RNA sequence: GGCGACACACGUGCUACAAUGCCCACUACAAAGCGAUGCCACCCGGCAACGGGGAGCUAAUCGCAAAAAGGUGGGCCCAGUUCGGAUUGGGGUCUGCAACCCGACCCCAUGAAGCCGGAAUCGCUAGUAAUCGCGGAUCAGCCAUGCCGCGGUGAAUACG
RNA sequence: CGCCUCCUAAAAGGUAACGGAGGCGCCCAAAGGUCCCCUCAGGCGGGACGGAAAUCCGCCGGAGAGCGCAAGGGUAGAAGG
C-alpha cells in the first residue's frame, strides 16, 4: 500500500490522542474513516448536451478513479426531466484512494477556495458523518484554467465509524478539517 | 463636508443641554431645531425630539450612528406611493 | 480495480508559492500552486490582510474635542 | 485564481490586465508596478514567476481586494440602512442617494420604465 | 470623454485643475 | 421645512455609442472681456483640490491666461475595449453662522445603459452649417450641460 | 344485447331484476426461456447550483411500493429491479 502521509498521522498523532480524550477501552471503539462519496449533480446533460464525458474525464483527473453514471429514477415536469436519464455522476473512493484525496482537499483544494473562513461546524450529520458542499472544480491541483470549459461544483459525502457528531468532530479537526468558529 | 481644520460644528444651544443634563440628571426629553447640529459620542444614550419641520421626531441615539446629523434621522417627505 | 478506465497514479510533488512542497500521489507529476495550506491567512492564525483595523466605525476617533467640553 | 483568486487576461499588458481586479484601478494598476520593479509594457503571458509572484504577493498585502471589499462595502450600506439614516431610506427604496431629481431620470437607480395611465 | 473627471479632457471640459491637468 | 417629492408622460439640451478614434508627453497660433471686503505673478507643502508666504496692478503697464481643435513622437488593435462615465462606497478641500433634507471641486475604488436609434420630426445657402475652445452678467459659494458674446478650423448643395 | 372483475349471493358450488360499481375487442422480439446478482414505498437528518420534489450520504422502516392496462386474488424465502 502506498505510504501516504495522511495515513500516516493519522496512525501516529490523532489515534493516541483521540483515545486519550474519549477513553476508549478498545482499539477498534476509536472512530475510523470509511469512505469519501463524492457527487456531481450536474441535470444540464439529460437531453440538451452529452456534457457527461467532460465532467467525467475532470472527476477521473482529480481522484484518480473513474466515476459512475446514475440515472432519473422518475419524470418530473417541473425539471423538464424524463424517467431514465442521466442527470449526475457518483464515485466512491476507499483505502488509499480516500486518503490520498483528503490530504490534496485539506492541502491544496480548500486554500484555493474563494473567501475561504472555515468549514460548517452544523454540517455534521447527527450520528458521526460530514459532507461539504463545492461550487467550484478548477480548485483542484489537477485542473488547469485551459481545459475548463463549464463551471460545475459537487457535494462531498465524508463517512466515519464514530457514532456521535462530537467523536466525528475530534477525529476531523486533527485530521486537519478547519472550522468556523 | 465641512474641513477638519474647522472644528465639528454644534450650535453650542443643545451642547449645553446635554452637558447640563450629564451632571443633573443625565436623563431627559429635549426637543431641538438644529437639525445641522453634529451628533457628539456625549449625546449618546439620549433621546432628542428634533424638528422636521412640523413636529419633532424622538431619536434615540447610539455609538454607530455619531458622526451624522440629527436632521438625518428625522425624514421631512412623507411619500408612501403612487396609487 | 478494473483496467482501461482508470487514471493510473504516479508520484507527485505540489509545489507553492511560499516555496511549500507537499509529496503525494496525483496524476500529473509536477503541479504549482499560488496558495497552500502552511501559508493561506485563515491557517496561519489570523495572518491580518489589508484589513486590520476592526473597522474604528465606534467612537474611537475622538473627532478632535479642541471645542469647548 | 492567478492574482486575488482572479485571472487577469493574457496578450495585454500587465497595468491594462491588472484593472480587471476588483478593486484595482489604473492608479494603483501604476503604483503596483513603480513598487515591484515591472516594465508595464510587457504582456502578462511573458513574464518571469518571480516577478508573478512578487506582484502576487504585494498587490495581495497591500490593498483590500474582491471579496472582502465587496463584504465591507455591503456592510457599509447594511449600516447606513439600519440606523435609520436618510441615505438608507433611500438604499431601501432604490433611489438615488446623492440628492440628484427623480421627477425625470434617475433611471441607473429605478431600472426599465413601467409606464401607467395617464 | 468629456464626461471623464480623470482627463486632461474632463477637466478642461469642467474648467478645473489636478492631478490630471495640473498647473 | 417646502419650492429639490416621483408608479409615469412631454419639450429643450449635454455626453456618447469609437481607429477621420481614445490616452500620454513636448511644442505653436486668437479675439472680445473682467479685476480694490478685487485680480493674484512668483516661491514653498500636499498626488491633487488647495493652503502659507508674498510682488505688481486703482490697470494698452500687473493678473485672470491655460487657448483648444492643430503639429511632432509613443501607447492602445476591434473588444462593451486604454470606447463610454452613470450609479455607489471611502478619504479630503473650499465658501458660508450653518453644505442632513439641498453646494461646488480633488483623490482612491466602483465601471451602468449605450454597437448610431419606430412611426416621425428640426436647423442651415458661405466664413453659413459642422466642429474647437475663450470671456461676461447674476453671484459669498454654486447645482451654467442655460443665456448673451468672442475668435480658431472650415464644407456640401440649389437641376427646378 | 358478447367477454372480464367486485357486490347483491343467505361462510361449498350455483343463483334473478331496465339492481349497485368498473373495465375489454389490446399488447411485448422482450414485457419470452434459463443462469447469476440485487430488494421497496415512506419518514427523519446532512449536502454547490437545486426547489415540496432531480442526484449523493446516514439512520429507521415487513411490505403500506412494484408487478403494461379494470377489479379481485396472489406475491420480497419473488411473481418485483
Ligand atoms: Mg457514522
Ligand atoms: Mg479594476
Ligand atoms: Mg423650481
Ligand atoms: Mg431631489
Ligand atoms: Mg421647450
Ligand atoms: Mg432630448
Ligand atoms: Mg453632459
Ligand atoms: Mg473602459
Ligand atoms: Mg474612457
Ligand atoms: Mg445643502
Ligand atoms: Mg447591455
Ligand atoms: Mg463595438
Ligand atoms: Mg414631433
Ligand atoms: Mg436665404
Ligand atoms: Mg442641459
Ligand atoms: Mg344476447
Ligand atoms: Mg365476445
Ligand atoms: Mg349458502
Ligand atoms: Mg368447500
Ligand atoms: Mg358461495
Ligand atoms: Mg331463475
Ligand atoms: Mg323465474
Ligand atoms: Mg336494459
Ligand atoms: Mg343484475
Ligand atoms: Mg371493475
Ligand atoms: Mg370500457
Ligand atoms: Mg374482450
Ligand atoms: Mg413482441
Ligand atoms: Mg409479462
Ligand atoms: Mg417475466
Ligand atoms: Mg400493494
Ligand atoms: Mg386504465
Ligand atoms: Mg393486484
Ligand atoms: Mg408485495
Ligand atoms: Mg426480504
Ligand atoms: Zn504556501
Amino acid at each position: 500500500p502506498l505510504d501516504v502521509a495522511l495515513k500516516r498521522k493519522y496512525y501516529e498523532e490523532v489515534r493516541p490522542e483521540l483515545i486519550r480524550r474519549f477513553g476508549y477501552q478498545n482499539v477498534w471503539e476509536v472512530p475510523r474513516l470509511e469512505k469519501v462519496v463524492i457527487n456531481q449533480g450536474l441535470g444540464e446533460a439529460k437531453e440538451d448536451a452529452r456534457i457527461l464525458e467532460k465532467a467525467a474525464q475532470e472527476l477521473a483527473l482529480i481522484t484518480g478513479q473513474k466515476p459512475a453514471v446514475t440515472r432519473a429514477k422518475k419524470s418530473i415536469s417541473n425539471f423538464k426531466l424524463r424517467k431514465g436519464m442521466p442527470i449526475g455522476l457518483r464515485v466512491t473512493l476507499r483505502r488509499d484512494r480516500m486518503w490520498i484525496f483528503l490530504e490534496k482537499l485539506l492541502n491544496v483544494a480548500l486554500p484555493r477556495i474563494r473567501d475561504f473562513r472555515g468549514l460548517n461546524p452544523n454540517s455534521f450529520d447527527g450520528r458521526g458523518n460530514y459532507n461539504l458542499g463545492l461550487r467550484e472544480q478548477l480548485i483542484f491541483p489537477e485542473i488547469t484554467y485551459d481545459m475548463v470549459d463549464a463551471l460545475r461544483g459537487m457535494d462531498i459525502a465524508v463517512v466515519t465509524t464514530a457514532e456521535t457528531d462530537e467523536e466525528a468532530r475530534a477525529l476531523l479537526e486533527l485530521l486537519g478539517f478547519p472550522f468556523r468558529k | 463636508p465641512r474641513s477638519l481644520k474647522k472644528g465639528v460644528f454644534v450650535d453650542d444651544h443643545l451642547l449645553e443641554k446635554v452637558l447640563e443634563l450629564n451632571a443633573k440628571g443625565e436623563k431627559r426629553l429635549i426637543k431641538t431645531w438644529s437639525r445641522r447640529s453634529t451628533i457628539v459620542p456625549e449625546m449618546v444614550g439620549h433621546t432628542i425630539a428634533v424638528y422636521n419641520g412640523k413636529q419633532h421626531v424622538p431619536v434615540y441615539i447610539t455609538e454607530n450612528m455619531v458622526g451624522h446629523k440629527l436632521g438625518e434621522f428625522a425624514p421631512t417627505r412623507t411619500y408612501r406611493g403612487h396609487g | 480495480m478494473k483496467e482501461g478506465i482508470h487514471p493510473k497514479l504516479v508520484p507527485a510533488r505540489i509545489i507553492c508559492g511560499c516555496g511549500n512542497v507537499i509529496e503525494t500521489y496525483s496524476t500529473k507529476p509536477e503541479i504549482y500552486v499560488e496558495v497552500c495550506s502552511k501559508c493561506h491567512p485563515f491557517y496561519t492564525g489570523q495572518q491580518r490582510f489589508v484589513d486590520t483595523e476592526g473597522r474604528v466605525e465606534r467612537f474611537q476617533r475622538r473627532y478632535g474635542d479642541s471645542y469647548r467640553k | 485564481a492567478r492574482i486575488a483568486g482572479v485571472e487577469i487576461p493574457r496578450n495585454k499588458r500587465v497595468d491594462v490586465a491588472l484593472t480587471y481586479i476588483y478593486g484595482i484601478g489604473k492608479a494603483r494598476a501604476k503604483e503596483a508596478l513603480e513598487k515591484t520593479g515591472i516594465n508595464p509594457a510587457t504582456r502578462v503571458k511573458d513574464l518571469t514567476e518571480a516577478e508573478v509572484v512578487r506582484l502576487r504577493e504585494y498587490v495581495e498585502n497591500t490593498w483590500k481586494l474582491e471579496g472582502e471589499l465587496r463584504a465591507e462595502v455591503a456592510a457599509n450600506i447594511k449600516r447606513l440602512m439600519d440606523i435609520g439614516c436618510y441615505r438608507g431610506l433611500r438604499h431601501r427604496r432604490g433611489l438615488p442617494v446623492r440628492g440628484q431629481r427623480t421627477r425625470t431620470n434617475a433611471r441607473t437607480r429605478k431600472g426599465p420604465r413601467k409606464t401607467v395611465a395617464g | 470623454g468629456k464626461g471623464d473627471r480623470r482627463t486632461r479632457r474632463g477637466k478642461i471640459w469642467r474648467g478645473t485643475y489636478g492631478k490630471y491637468r495640473p498647473r
